[PDB]
């Protein structure tokens, strides 16, 4: 999905 | 009611646009309306 690892998302 | 569409979902995944990302791209195309009035009744419920 989208915004790998650095985010929660 | 006649749907009329093209029976495939087509899926592009795009390494060349953005280039960290994969970015897939999906598809289908599909349309719609009624061919026959007389084939559909309908419930109304005021009066």
């Amino acid at each position: 999905a989208l915004n790998s690892a650095v985010a929660a998302e | 009611y006649t749907i009329a569409e093209r029976p495939d979902l087509r899926v592009l995944r795009d390494p060349f646009s953005a280039k960290p990302h994969v970015l897939f791209y999906a598809s289908k195309r599909v349309g719609g309306d009624v061919s026959d009035f007389a084939a559909i009744k309908l419930l109304k419920f005021a009066a």
